[PDB]
């Protein structure tokens, strides 16, 4: 994998590849690694494919749980509940897990959990074996307050170096754009992005 | 110290017209020592045959196991267990200790009393069910019975030849394994009547 | 093993190869392969042998009380749903791969589940040690808003693949069709490419080969 | 394998069994272990078979040599040493062998050599050799005097490779049999263990463990 | 860490009659589950009326091949083009093997032809060079499968005269070259359909007086 | 622990049991009984780990007299040897498993016949007219292959494991002090003073 | 005693009726980084012959340096050199079959797999396989690595045989070699888009074309997934 | 380390960072990692201090020797000796050596060689553990034909980002300037770069 | 090979060595001789790896006997244990070290006194008044420190002896078939046969 979750001005934008390898074969090449676990609040999943689903499963079901009784949850009770899974079962666990959410309070939000447990609140996450080759670019080009259009780009440019560099990722650039508009599903074809 | 080649033993069954046959070895060893001539490993619950190759502490217990079963379920059933039910219970108590196997190689044979149809079925040690219109083969001599089989065995042979293919089938790959031999027994099942014969074979 | 799934139309159809190993040895020349997990719910399974027929039973059964506890046609992500969270359980010790298709009320469906219990989705899958030679030909071939028969075409033909080039597969092919508002129709033994030649002799014993040591009726009855 | 040789009031007896085995897999059930040196001198052949079949035929020719240079047969202990001084150079390189050198000649009378693969070399009477030497031992130790006739001498040993032959998973066949007399090796036939045990079994009585 | 060695299948088998001997061996050459190739052959007339085969690791049964066929050429450059003789080419072997006693040749070699007597010749060695002659052997992947075959069809093992109590032995007697052709072809079909590194096509070297012919036939290509 | 043997003759069953208890290098005792009477016509032999043999030999006679008092009643040979083998057959799946080989020689009273069975620590059980434990059996059962006889007297059976003694005596490395004897027939179990 | 550091992917090729076509990408890998994008790893040997090679790259120059010095050696005091007593494919093939094996068996390895790809003399095919084991085969189409497992099954559907072969066109069989090289683009994790194809014809020669694409791909089904 | 060689314009320039380890340890804070095997042919050093030094000290030799016999020699001639060096020596060497030099006929060139001891001819090569970080970044910045302030900010901005991510890269920046007016050494400190 | 046992006295030294050679769980021989004539007043005895003991023992027995024809002149016994103890100090840092471990007793013809020498595979040497080698210690030399005296004769040495053999005939784990007892003295090298 190479994931990423960005805010902006108007909220905060997930992307992934579709990449999923077993070796250096590839098992799915049109992977959907942006998965829902509220309508408003999404995770990019990297590492085990079983880990990360059995996890986002069960927060899938402790966030409706919760929404049952007390109301719509915050982006950082989400990554709360992902910590608690993440950290208590570190043992057992391959997961590196980027939590990112829209709050009409808090607006864009981002949460990374990397192997260990640990919760991190950045303005950015990067996360996945292909991240290692953009943490130069990204810090380089990252700034606050983008515009939806340049989030786009920003994330369209970087996972298409990720992706250029590491093996372990490919296929299209899928993303996820969390606004108080709603919720916009975007897929970016090798065509495209490989000649950036 | 590999649990299903300390003791030795093969077990074979094949169908025929109207028939089954079912034949194993004799020999239980401890590795290179032959201790007993005398230990037969087919057994049979009713009208329904199970032979069982491997080690032969988890031979023996099974065969407890299942006769345990069997008896019960003749009881609650008020009829005797067929071959196709018994294949399924057999599958059922293998799988049940999938983590901690009993190290067998189950063979069953018989003929259905209601149908009349020859059946017969191998199992792995942990309880995946192998079924076979022709043959079915188990033991330390796995790979030569393969090879006597698929070339001797012809479809719908009659009881009497049967006997002779099987037998040949047992002989010559026991024959072949430092761990098979030391006598043998052939079974042989029409609807109702069993024929049981020992063969002469070669005791080295 | 060999197993493919492929949609269509109106449903979804699976195939697999029916060759069973023990190592280099071929255990069983036609086993099953293909599992019914509900009526219009069946199953492909490569892996463990006894692991695919024990994981496809045991949800099998808990499908069908699920069907009769709620009065409603089982969904396909309730098996897939299922099996993952078993599978997930036992950290891959249970070592079966799936590919799961059917239909339901919600539309027809395809998935395959991995030991260790992750979950794809798909228009065309294959898994087994001929997945490679399937996906190829499945890669080759496959596109969008195929038929029936051009998905049955080219699902056998994927296991074909696997049949010639994989030694882990062999033997014949066995097809499962599952069209939305029909009846799944079962197709075992749909192809028989590799019949035995007949053999240059007879090896019929003239009666009396074997010498016998001892005859005794076995007592049957009570 | 089995392999025995005794000395008696009559000479040598040499008996061996004729399997060759790779695992629990049976390769053979008609090896030659016996490999005749010269008319008076014998080899017998336990372990790897390569080792043994090609080290003895080695052996066989530098026993040659000797004669061609020494215009004199070679002696039991001059043959059993080049032997064993041989495998001691490739001592902890892994060569398996378990073998016995016998024959007669006029300085020594008749003679038994033993020699292993990890350097071993002993004179001696009885010598069992093999996975199943101890299943032979048994037999022939509990039977052995030294004034056995010619005939039961060579039934001894003949019976002692199918006791063996029995009870040993790793070894069978047949029996070859040899007669080493102050005029030199005499051959006294390959005896098939399936027929052999069945006329012992018969004949003798013995072998009641068996369902006759 | 680097292994050098490999396994690349197949299967042999030798058989001698009265007056000819046969050398056959199936085409196929694998890699764990992949076929490499459906026709490499791997019997192979080295002259002097000898033919010769290594299966196995394929680069050492090469080798070897190509090593001996290399000392027929300098047996006759060095004893004045005399032939070669069967005996005489095993013993040769035996030193060929032997000589990487401690960094093996991973084969299993048969050699067959003509004694000096005119008699059909099969030796056998295993990969460090012990070997003996025989009516009978078969070799490689499917030898447990095969050989227990010959024993009962070549050398009549555990088949009595039928009426005599098991007491008389069924004669041995010499095959006619089309009978052996039968059992070969029989053991190699059966071969194919239970061992999986085992088929695509059977190629039969057949050597007598008049020389080495050749006979092709296709096996099942699964 | 090491050497068990057992002969089953016409009239009764013959158990000979090593005498040695070695521990490194040392000898400790040269009188051992390595043997537990379970009923009044049954005797079981044993061998193997420490501390393991006389546990199981003492929890298994235990049981078969507790048995006894119970139904005022002698299990059958077959039955003790079939309890016995269950016991092990469960013991070899146990976190910790009785590495113990036993030789049960017993006379079956409603048969009138002697029986010996033979079970290994994972409770491989066998009937046999002559057993062995451990390293002996690869000398006495070729031995006895070829000197028994299945109608002889319990003087010619005990001539018989005295060729048997002498043939372990001779070819086996360690020293394990001899035998005691016992004889198993229709008048219960005594021991042989002198061999 | 190796073990491979810059790596290439397979290699795959087939006969057809007048010669062989063979094709590679042009991809050095180091581990799962994509390091290396200007790689050459088919390299022709006169103009009837072209080696493809795939694993470890430092050992794949090594192997250029001995096709290019035989070349050399080839001409010395040779007036047919580029005649009669030109290499022929099956001579480089068997010095590097012969270079494998003894570097196996000096337990040092060139750790590769390589397929030789020409037109003989007499117009004959050739095409033959051998690796850092030294183990050596023929077939109407041979492939290396993932080529094995994808390649294969896709050109064996076109020439399953001998007899194939001269009913297979040039045009017929280079579009299976471009399709399977797009299987591997979209299969092989350590595969790139671009690559390079040779064909060495009886007739018309040897053509080497460089900086191919993978093209006419299906991804936009991805969306509804 | 992390360590880059840039052609441009006017010919080539080296840059490295000053950082040595042992361990989490750093031993040397001013490490001098571009070294002169000839008077316009350097190379940048990666991997073990002792074998890098070791196969540099041999090459200077082989091309002094090589320069009293036949003249100056090529670029790639020295690279032909590094490479020959570190492919013969694959199994007892850690060396990741970039190699840039400067003649008239050809210019600046850069020939990278990793680990297995291959020759890789580039316009411009990374390496060391901190060029990991650059990937992206590098290949999304470099041009063709640069001018010497171009190349030097190219390199300087790539060093900083490598320096910002690696724990094992840091101190100054180090370059190198070959042109044909001759040899220019180029320091740059923490308060600099660290800011970029 | 084991047990090897020498015990140095007022006149002579005395050397005892097991007869048994065992392989596996068989004892191939019970009258193996496990001592080399060196010289005419010079015995060694040998235990240790099999092959390794023999061809050890007959390379030192060459070189003493070419030394001896070469001068025409008997080396003394501590001479002769130099040599010895070198060849193994030599031999532990070999590519193979011979895994062997002698006893040296000799009869100093000029000095008119015994001698006895414990030397293992490693080269290191001892004079002794009594030694062993292996597991034999661990009984013999405690027994020794109590009933040996220097001024003991050989006859009293024999008895000194047999007792050693009766402690370790009753303790040692292993059957080694008895001892071989040799004397050496002011008249050589002499066997006792009935022991
Ligand atoms: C990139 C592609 C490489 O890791 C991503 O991290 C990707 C994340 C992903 C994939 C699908 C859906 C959501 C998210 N991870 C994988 O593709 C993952 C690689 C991986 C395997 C095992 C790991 O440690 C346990 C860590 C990462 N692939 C898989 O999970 C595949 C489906 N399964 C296997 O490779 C089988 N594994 C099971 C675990 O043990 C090793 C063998
Ligand atoms: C192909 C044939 C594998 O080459 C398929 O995956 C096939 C799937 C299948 C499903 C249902 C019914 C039949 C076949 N799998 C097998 O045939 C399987 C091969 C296999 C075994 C074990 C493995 O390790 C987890 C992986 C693959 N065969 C079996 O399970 C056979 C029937 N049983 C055994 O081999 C039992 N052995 C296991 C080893 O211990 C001794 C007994
Ligand atoms: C009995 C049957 C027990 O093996 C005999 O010892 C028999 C002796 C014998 C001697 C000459 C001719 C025929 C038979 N030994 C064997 O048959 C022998 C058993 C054995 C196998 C491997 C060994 O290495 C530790 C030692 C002994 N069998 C073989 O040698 C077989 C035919 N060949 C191989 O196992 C090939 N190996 C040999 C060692 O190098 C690797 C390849
Ligand atoms: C960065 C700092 C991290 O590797 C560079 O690669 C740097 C390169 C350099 C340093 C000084 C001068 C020129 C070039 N490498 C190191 O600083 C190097 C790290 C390293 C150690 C061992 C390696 O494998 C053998 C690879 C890289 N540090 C050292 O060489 C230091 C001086 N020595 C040690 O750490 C001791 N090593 C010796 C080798 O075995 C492990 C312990
Ligand atoms: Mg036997
Ligand atoms: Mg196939
Ligand atoms: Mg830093």
């Amino acid at each position: 994998t190479s994931i990423m979750a960005v805010t902006f001005k108007d909220g905060v934008i997930l992307g992934a590849d579709s990449r999923t390898t077993t070796g250096a074969y590839i098992a799915n090449r049109v992977t959907d690694k942006l998965t829902r676990v509220h309508d408003k609040i999404w995770c990019c999943r990297s590492g085990s494919a079983a880990d990360t689903q059995a996890i986002a499963d069960i927060v899938q079901y402790h966030l409706e749980l919760y929404t049952s009784q007390y109301g719509t949850p915050s982006t950082e009770t989400a990554a709360s509940v992902f910590k608690e899974l993440c950290y208590e079962n570190k043992d057992n666990l391959t997961a590196g897990i980027i939590v990112a959410g829209y709050d009409d309070k808090n607006k864009g939000e981002v949460y990374t959990i990397p192997l260990g447990g640990s919760v991190h609140k950045l303005p950015y996450a990067i996360a996945g074996s292909g991240s290692t080759f953009i943490y130069g670019y990204c810090d380089k080009n990252f700034r606050e307050n983008m515009s939806k259009e340049e989030t786009v780009d920003f994330i369209k440019h970087s996972l298409s170096q990720a992706i250029k560099w590491d093996g372990s990722s490919g296929g299209v650039i899928r993303m996820v754009v969390l606004t108080a508009a709603g919720v916009e599903r975007l897929i970016f074809y090798p065509d495209e992005y490989e000649q950036l | 110290s590999d649990p299903s080649s300390i003791n030795g033993g093969i077990v074979v069954a094949m169908t025929g017209k109207d028939c089954v046959a079912i034949a194993c070895d004799l020999r239980l060893g401890s590795q290179s020592l032959g201790v007993s001539n005398k230990f037969e490993k087919i057994f049979h619950y009713g009208h329904v045959f199970l032979g069982i190759t491997g080690l032969a502490t988890d031979v023996t217990t099974l065969n407890e196991m299942f006769r345990y079963k069997t008896n019960l379920y003749k009881l609650k059933e008020e009829r005797a267990i067929e071959p196709e039910t018994f294949t399924q219970l057999v599958s059922s108590s293998l799988y049940e200790r999938r983590f901690g196997p009993y190290f067998v190689g189950p063979v069953v044979a018989g003929i259905n009393s209601k149908s009349g149809k020859p059946f017969i079925a191998g199992f792995d040690l942990i309880g995946c069910i192998d079924e076979a219109k022709d043959f079915i083969v188990s033991g330390t001599a796995s790979d030569q019975l393969f090879g006597m089989c698929e070339s001797l065995y012809e479809p719908n042979l009659e009881p009497e030849d049967l006997f002779e293919t099987i037998s040949q089938a047992l002989l010559n790959a026991a024959d072949r394994d430092a761990l098979s031999g030391w006598g043998a027994v052939v079974y042989i099942i029409k609807k109702d009547e069993v024929v049981k014969r020992y063969l002469k074979m070669r005791q080295d | 093993t060999t197993i493919v799934g492929v949609k269509f139309n109106n449903g979804v159809v699976i195939a697999a190869d029916t060759r069973s190993t023990q190592g280099p040895i071929v255990a069983d020349k036609n086993c099953a392969k293909l599992h019914r997990i509900s009526p219009k719910i069946w199953c492909a399974g490569a892996g463990t042998a006894a692991d695919t027929e024990a994981v496809t039973q045991l949800i099998g059964s808990n499908i069908e009380l699920h069907s009769l506890y709620t009065s409603r046609e089982p969904r396909v992500v309730s098996a897939l749903q299922m099996l993952k969270q078993h599978l997930f359980k036992y950290q891959g010790h249970i070592g079966a791969y799936l590919i799961v298709a059917g239909v339901d009320p919600t539309g027809s469906h395809l998935f395959s589940i991995h030991a260790h219990g992750s979950t794809d989705v798909g228009y065309y899958l294959s898994l087994g040690s001929g997945s490679l030679a399937a996906m190829a030909v499945l890669e080759s071939h496959w596109k969008q808003d195929l038929t029936k028969e051009e998905a049955i075409k080219l699902a056998s033909d994927a296991i074909q693949a696997g049949i010639w080039n994989d030694l882990g597969s062999g033997s014949n092919v066995d097809v499962c069709v599952m069209e939305i508002g029909k009846d799944a129709e079962y197709l075992r033994n749909y192809l028989t490419p590799n019949v035995r030649e007949e053999k240059q002799k007879s090896y019929k014993f003239p009666r009396g080969t074997t010498a016998v040591l001892k005859e005794s009726i076995v007592n049957i009855c009570d | 394998t089995t392999t025995l040789a005794f000395r008696f009031q009559g000479g040598i007896i040499v008996a061996v069994d004729s399997r060759a085995t790779a695992g629990n897999w049976v390769a053979s059930q008609t090896v030659k272990k016996v490999i005749e040196i010269n008319p008076f001198l014998l080899g017998t052949m336990a372990g790897g078979t390569a080792d043994c079949q090609f080290w003895e035929t080695w052996l066989g020719s530098q026993c040659r040599l000797h004669e061609l240079r020494e215009k004199e047969r070679i002696s039991v202990a001059a043959a059993s040493k080049i032997l064993s001084n041989l495998v001691y150079q490739y001592k902890g390189a892994g060569l398996s062998m378990g073998t016995m050198i016998c024959g007669y000649t006029r300085k020594e009378g008749p003679t038994i050599y033993y020699v292993d693969s990890d350097g071993t070399r002993l004179k001696g009477d009885i010598f069992c050799v093999g996975s199943g030497q101890t299943f032979a031992y048994g037999v022939l130790d509990s039977n052995y005097k030294w004034d056995l006739s010619v005939e039961d001498a060579l039934y001894l040993g003949k019976r002692s490779i199918l006791a063996a032959a029995h009870r040993d998973a790793y070894s069978g066949g047949s029996v070859n049999l040899y007669h080493v007399t102050e005029d030199g090796w005499i051959y006294h036939g390959n005896h098939d263990v399936g027929e052999l045990f069945w006329k012992v079994k018969e004949e003798e009585g013995s072998f009641n463990n068996v369902i006759g | 860490q680097f292994n050098p060695y490999g396994d690349n299948g197949g299967t042999i088998l030798g058989i001698a009659g009265e007056d000819f001997a046969v050398l056959a061996g199936d085409t196929r050459n694998i890699t764990d589950y992949s076929i490499n190739s459906r026709y490499e052959p791997k019997v192979f007339d080295c002259g002097d009326n000898i033919v010769m085969s290594a299966n196995g690791f394929a680069a050492d049964g090469d080798a070897l091949v190509k090593r001996f066929k290399n000392s027929v050429k300098w047996y006759h450059f060095d004893h004045n083009d005399k032939k070669l003789s069967i005996n005489s080419a095993a013993r040769n072997i035996q030193h060929l093997l032997y000589g990487k006693r401690f960094f093996p040749y991973y084969v299993h070699t048969i050699i067959a032809g003509l004694d000096e007597d005119g008699k059909g010749a099969v030796y056998s060695f295993d990969p460090v060079g012990s070997y003996e002659r025989e009516q009978c052997r078969a070799g490689g992947a499917a030898a447990s499968l095969i050989m227990p075959f010959l024993d009962n069809q070549v050398n009549f093992k555990n088949q009595y005269e039928p009426g005599t109590n098991g007491k008389v032995k069924k004669p041995l007697k010499y095959l006619s070259v089309e009978e052996v052709i039968k059992l070969v072809r029989d053991s190699f079909t059966s071969a194919t359909e239970r061992h999986i590194q085992v088929g695509d096509g059977l190629e039969i070297l057949i050597v007598t007086k008049d020389g080495v012919r050749k006979e092709f036939y296709e096996l099942k290509r699964d | 622990m090491d050497i068990i043997l057992g002969i089953r003759v016409q009239d009764s069953v013959i158990l000979a049991s090593s005498k040695a208890v070695t521990r490194g290098i040392s000898v400790l005792k040269d009188s051992d009984d390595k043997t537990r009477q379970l009923s009044p016509h049954t005797l079981m032999s044993f061998a193997g780990e420490a501390g393991d043999t006389v546990q199981f030999a003492e929890y298994i006679q235990a049981n078969i007299q507790l048995y006894s008092i119970r139904e005022d009643y002698e299990l059958s040979p077959q039955a003790v040897s079939s309890f016995v083998r269950q016991e092990l057959a469960k013991s070899i799946r146990s976190r910790r498993p009785y590495q113990v080989n036993v030789l049960i020689g017993g006379y079956d009273k409603k048969k009138n016949k002697p029986e010996l069975y033979q079970i290994d620590y994972l409770g491989t059980k066998v009937e046999l007219p002559y057993g062995a434990h451990g390293y002996s059996g690869f000398y006495t059962f070729s031995l006895l292959d070829h000197h028994y006889r299945p109608d002889m007297t319990t003087e010619e059976g005990l001539d018989l494991l005295k060729l048997c003694v002498q043939e372990l005596e001779k070819r086996m490395p360690m020293d394990f002090k001899g035998v005691i004897v016992k004889i198993v027939d229709k008048d219960g179990i005594r021991q042989v003073d002198d061999f | 005693t190796q073990q491979p550091i810059v790596t290439g992917t397979s290699v795959i090729s087939m006969k057809y009726d007048n010669g062989v076509i063979i094709a590679a990408d042009n991809l050095g890998s180091y581990g799962s980084l994509l390091r290396f994008n200007g790689v050459e790893r088919l390299i022709p040997v006169g103009d009837n012959t072209v080696v493809g090679i795939s694993g470890d790259i430092s050992d794949m120059q090594h192997i250029e340096r001995l096709l290019k010095d035989l070349v050399t050696e080839n001409a010395y005091d040779n007036p047919l050199a580029d005649a009669e007593e030109a290499l022929e494919p099956s001579y480089i093939f068997e010095y590097l079959a012969t270079v494998m094996y003894q570097r196996r068996s000096k337990m040092n390895p060139l750790w590769n797999a390589i397929i030789v790809a020409g037109v003989q003399s007499n117009g004959d095919q050739f095409l033959r396989y051998v690796n850092l084991l030294g183990v050596t085969y023929s077939s109407p189409t041979l492939a290396t690595g993932f080529g094995a497992h994808m390649a294969n099954p896709l050109l064996r559907k076109v020439v399953d045989r001998e007899s194939d072969i001269p009913k297979t066109t040039v045009q017929v069989a280079e579009e299976a070699i471009v399709n399977a090289m797009r299987v591997l683009y979209y299969r092989d994790a350590r595969s790139s888009r671009n690559f390079s194809l040779a064909i060495i014809d009886k007739n018309t020669g040897l053509t080497f074309k460089k900086n191919l694409q993978v093209e006419n791909m299906k991804w936009d089904f991805a969306k509804d997934i």
